[PDB]
C-alpha cells in the first residue's frame, strides 16, 4: 500500500495541528482522536489504490472493445467477400459445364 | 534610419540597478525622470533613486538627484505643476519630490495605511485639467486611490478593482486615451486587458478583454492625433513574446506580432505618427513598427551593445527621439530618421484604410482556424 | 502510517 | 496552381510566406496542388528547423543565469511562478512551430521525410518541458515551512508578530491558481490569512517603528520631557489595550488606525 | 448523498470533537474545520468516484464478453464458408475436367 | 457537512 504525495500531505498538515495542540494544551487532546483518524487515513489509501485499478481496467478492457468491434467488422466484410465470389464462381462455370454437356450430347 | 544619439549612466547612482520608468516633461521637452530599483551590492546605500537628465545641456552629470529608503519603481513628472516629480515604490508610497527644495529626501509621503496602497504600486499618473484634475495611482493588490496632489497624507477615492465574484486583479500597466478623465485601460499580471471606469454605477473593472497568455508588462493608448479619430486603440506587450493591437470596440485582439525571440517589455505609440509604436525586449533590440508599410517585420531595429534586456522605452514629445532603459542601468537615447518619425497627409487615410483591413485579415484566419 | 503519530506520542513517555 | 506560383514573387520574407501558405491550406489536399510546391517547403522546413534548434540553445541557459529571472524579479514576479511562466512560453512557442510545420507541410505531416524527426523531437522536447515536478517540490517546502500567522499581535523589546515574506505565498498562490495548478485548501486558507492581515500589519509595524524613532528622540532630549509625556502615556496605553489583542481578533480594525493617527500627531 | 462508512467514522471524531470542546475550550478545534472537512469530503468524493466506475465497469464488461461470443461465433461462419467454397471448388473443377477427358475420347 | 460540524460549534458559542 503506497502512499500519495496528497494523502501524506494532507496527514502533514493533521501531524501540525496535532503537534500544535499538543503544545498548546495538554497530552490528553490526541489520546483518544488519533486512533480514529489514522484509520480514515488509512481509508483514503486505499480507496484511490483502489480507484487506479479501475482506472487502468476500464483503459485496457475499453481499447479491447474498439479492437473487437473492427475486427469482427472486417471478418464480416471479407465472410461477404467469400459470399459473393462463390455465386458468380458456381454460375459461371455451371453455364460451362452446361454447354459443354450439350456440345457432347450432340 | 535608426541612430545613436546619447548615453547617460551615473557610477555613483545608476550602477547596477535596472530602470523601471522613463517620463518625459510636457512644460520642459528636454527632460527625462527615470527610476530604479534597489543596489543589493550597497545596503548602505539608498533602495530607490531617480535621476533627472538634460538634452539642451552636454554634461553628463545629471541634473536633479533624488531618493527614497524604499525601491520606486515607477516614477513621473507632474502634469501642472513643474516643480514636482512623483514617484511610486515598493512598499506603497507616493512620494513627492520638488526641485525648488534642496533636500533630496522625499519632501510628502502618503501613509501606509489600509486606506491607502501597501503592496508594490507599479502605475502613477495625473490626469485632469489646470484647474482640476487629480493623481491616480494603482498597486499591485487592485487597490486604486486618488490624490490631490497639494495634500497627501489621505487618499480622496478609493475602490479595489475585482472581478469573477470578487476576485482582486493584479494590476501591472496602465494607459490612459487622449481626451478621457474617467475611462481607462488596465494590464494585468493575470494576462487579461480589463477596462475601467472611475467614477460612476458601473465604477470599477468592465470588461474583459482576452488573448494573452503570459503576464502584461506594458499598455499604452493611441495618442496621434489628426483627421480620422483612432483613441479606441491601444497595443499590450507582455510575457508571451507578442505584441497585440486591440480596439476598445472588440473582444478580442485585432493583430499579434511575433517577431520576437524573448520576452516582450513595454509599447507605446508615437505621438505625431498615427501607426507608428516601438518595443524592447530581452536582448536589447529596439524594434519599430510602422503598420502602413508592413504588419509582420520592424521597420528599424537596433541592438544595444554588449545585448542587455531593455525595460522601459519612451518617446518624446517630439516623436523625433526615443529613450530606452536597459538591465545594467545605462539609458540610452537614439533619435530616428526624418523617414520614419514624419507623417504625410495621407497617414491617418492609409491608416484609416489599414485597420479594416487587418481586421479582415484576422477574420479570415479565425474562420480558417475554426474549420 | 500508524506509526508516525505513535512516535508523536511516545516522545515524552 | 499559377495563381500560387507567384509566391517568391509576392513574398520576399519567410514570415508572410507563411502567412499566405497558412491562408491557403485547404487547397494543398488535392495531390496536383500538394506536388506542386517542393523547392518551398525544403526551405520552409529548414527555417522551422533553424528556429527550433535558436529555442534549443535559448532552453540551454537556465532560469536562474538567464535574463528573464532578473526581468522578472524587477517586475515582482516570485521565482518559482516566473519559472513556471518562462517554462510555459518556451512551450508555447514550442507547440506555435508544430502547429507552423503542420501548416506547411499539410495534413499526415507527422509520418513525412522531415516531419518524423521534427515530430519526434518536439515530444522528447515537450517530455521535458512539463512544470509538474517544481510544482510539487515548491508544495512540499510550503507543506515544510509553516508560516503561521496565529498568535498575540506583539513579541517582546517591541515588535509585531508578523514576518513581512509571507506576502510572496499569497502571491504564489494568485500565481498558480492561475496557471492550472491545483493548490491544497490549506495554503490557499492561509494565503487569505496572509492577506487580510498584511496591510494592518504594515501599518502596525510602521507605526511601532515610528514610535521607538521617537522614543529614541525622546530619551536624547531630556529637557522637553515634562512636555511630550501628555501622549507617551497616551500611546503607552493604547500599547497596553493592544497587548491582549491577537491576530484572530476582529478588534483590531478600528485600532491600527487609532494607534495611527496618535502616532502621527505626537510625531507632529 | 452521505456514505454510510464515513457517516459512522464521522460520528466518532464528533462524539470526539463534543468531547475536547466540553472538556478544555472553545478554541481546541477552531483550526481543526476545515481540515477535517477536506478530508471526509475527500474521502466520500473519490468514494462517490468509485461508485460510478463500478458500474460503467460492469456495462462494459458485459457487453465485451458478448462482443467475444459473437465475433468467435463469426470466425466460425468465415472458415466454414471458406471451406465449403474450395470443396465445390474442387469437385466441381473435378468431374468438369473428367468431362473433357470424355470430349477427348 | 459543512453544517453539521458548524452546528457541532455555533449550538453553545
Amino acid at each position: 500500500s503506497v502512499m500519495s504525495e496528497r494523502v501524506s500531505g494532507l496527514a502533514g498538515s493533521i501531524y501540525r495541528e496535532f503537534e500544535r495542540l499538543i503544545h498548546c494544551y495538554d497530552e490528553e487532546v490526541v489520546k483518544e482522536l488519533m486512533p480514529l483518524v489514522v484509520n480514515v487515513l488509512e481509508n483514503l489509501d486505499s480507496v484511490l489504490s483502489e480507484n487506479q485499478e479501475h482506472e487502468v481496467e476500464l483503459e485496457l478492457l475499453r481499447e479491447d472493445n474498439e479492437q473487437l468491434l473492427t475486427q469482427y467488422e472486417r471478418e464480416k466484410a471479407l465472410r461477404r467477400q467469400a459470399e459473393e465470389k462463390f455465386i458468380e464462381f458456381e454460375d459461371a462455370l455451371e453455364q460451362e459445364k452446361k454447354e459443354l454437356q450439350i456440345q457432347v450430347e450432340h | 534610419k535608426l541612430s545613436l544619439n546619447r548615453q547617460f549612466f551615473d557610477e555613483r547612482w545608476s550602477k547596477h540597478r535596472v530602470v523601471s520608468c522613463l517620463d518625459w516633461s510636457s512644460q520642459y521637452p528636454e527632460l527625462l525622470v527615470a527610476s530604479y530599483n534597489n543596489n543589493e551590492d550597497a545596503p548602505h546605500e539608498p533602495d530607490g533613486v531617480a535621476l533627472v537628465w538634460n538634452m539642451k545641456y552636454k554634461k553628463t552629470t545629471p541634473e536633479y538627484v533624488f531618493h527614497c529608503q524604499s525601491a520606486v519603481m515607477s516614477a513621473t513628472f507632474a502634469k501642472f505643476h513643474p516643480n514636482l516629480v512623483v514617484g511610486g515604490t515598493y512598499s506603497g508610497q507616493i512620494v513627492l519630490w520638488d526641485n525648488r527644495s534642496n533636500k533630496r529626501t522625499p519632501v510628502q509621503r502618503t501613509p501606509l495605511s489600509a486606506a491607502a496602497h501597501t503592496h508594490p504600486v507599479y502605475c502613477v499618473n495625473v490626469v485632469g485639467t489646470q484647474n482640476a484634475h487629480n493623481l491616480i495611482s494603482i498597486s499591485t493588490d487592485g487597490k486604486i486611490c486618488s490624490w490631490s496632489l497639494d495634500m497627501l497624507s489621505h487618499p480622496q477615492d478609493s475602490m479595489e478593482l475585482v472581478h469573477k465574484q470578487s476576485k482582486a486583479v493584479a494590476v501591472t500597466s496602465m494607459s490612459f486615451p487622449v481626451g478621457d478623465v474617467n475611462n481607462f485601460v488596465v494590464g494585468s499580471e493575470e494576462g487579461s486587458v480589463y477596462t475601467a471606469c472611475r467614477h460612476g454605477s458601473k465604477a470599477g473593472i468592465s470588461e474583459m478583454f482576452e488573448g494573452h497568455q503570459g503576464p502584461i508588462t506594458g499598455i499604452h493608448c493611441h495618442a496621434a492625433v489628426g483627421a480620422v479619430d483612432f483613441s479606441h486603440l491601444f497595443v499590450t506587450s507582455s510575457f508571451d513574446w507578442t505584441v497585440k493591437l486591440w480596439s476598445t470596440k472588440n473582444n478580442k485582439p485585432l493583430y499579434s506580432f511575433e517577431d520576437n525571440a524573448g520576452y516582450v517589455y513595454d509599447v507605446m505609440w508615437s505621438p505625431t505618427h498615427p501607426a507608428l509604436f516601438a518595443c524592447v525586449d530581452g536582448m536589447g533590440r529596439l524594434d519599430l513598427w510602422n503598420l502602413n508599410n508592413d504588419t509582420e517585420v520592424p521597420t528599424a531595429s537596433i541592438s544595444v551593445e554588449g545585448n542587455p534586456a531593455l525595460n522601459r522605452v519612451r518617446w518624446t514629445h517630439s516623436g523625433r527621439e526615443i529613450a530606452v532603459g536597459d538591465s545594467e542601468g545605462q539609458i540610452v537615447i537614439y533619435d530616428v530618421g526624418e523617414q520614419i518619425a514624419v507623417p504625410r497627409n495621407d497617414e491617418w487615410a492609409r491608416f484609416g484604410r489599414t485597420l479594416a483591413e487587418i481586421n479582415a485579415n484576422r477574420a479570415d484566419a479565425e474562420e480558417e482556424a475554426a474549420t | 502510517l500508524a506509526s508516525f503519530f505513535n512516535s508523536l506520542l511516545s516522545k515524552k513517555t | 496552381t499559377a495563381r500560387l506560383r507567384d509566391q517568391l514573387g509576392t513574398a520576399k520574407n519567410a514570415n508572410e510566406m507563411f502567412r499566405i501558405f497558412s491562408r491557403f491550406n485547404a487547397l494543398f489536399v488535392r495531390p496536383h496542388i500538394r506536388g506542386a510546391i517542393r523547392e518551398y517547403q525544403t526551405q520552409l522546413i529548414q527555417r522551422v528547423k533553424d528556429d527550433i534548434e535558436s529555442l534549443h540553445d535559448k532552453f540551454k541557459v537556465q532560469y536562474p543565469q538567464s535574463q528573464a529571472c532578473k526581468m522578472s524579479h524587477v517586475r515582482d514576479l516570485p521565482p518559482v511562478s516566473g519559472s513556471i511562466i518562462w517554462a510555459k512560453q518556451i512551450d508555447r512557442q514550442l507547440t506555435a512551430y508544430m502547429k507552423r510545420v503542420e501548416d506547411v507541410l499539410g495534413k499526415g505531416w507527422e509520418n513525412h521525410v522531415e516531419g518524423q524527426k521534427l515530430k519526434q523531437d518536439g515530444d522528447s522536447f515537450r517530455m521535458k518541458l512539463n512544470t509538474q515536478e517544481i510544482f510539487d517540490d515548491w508544495a512540499r517546502k510550503v507543506q515544510q515551512r509553516n508560516l503561521g500567522v496565529s498568535g498575540r499581535i506583539f513579541t517582546i523589546k517591541l515588535k509585531v508578530n508578523f514576518l513581512p515574506e509571507i506576502i510572496t505565498l499569497s502571491k504564489e498562490v494568485r500565481n498558480l491558481k492561475w496557471l492550472g495548478f491545483r493548490v491544497p485548501l490549506a495554503i490557499v486558507n492561509k494565503a487569505h490569512q496572509a492577506n487580510q492581515l498584511y496591510p494592518f500589519a504594515i501599518s502596525l509595524i510602521e507605526s511601532v517603528r515610528t514610535y521607538e524613532r521617537t522614543c529614541e528622540k525622546v530619551e536624547e532630549r531630556n529637557t522637553i520631557s515634562l512636555l511630550v509625556a501628555g501622549l507617551k502615556k497616551e500611546v503607552q496605553a493604547l500599547i497596553a489595550e493592544g497587548i491582549a489583542l491577537v491576530w484572530e481578533s476582529y478588534k483590531l480594525d478600528p485600532y491600527v488606525q487609532r494607534l495611527a493617527e496618535t502616532v502621527f500627531n505626537f510625531q507632529e
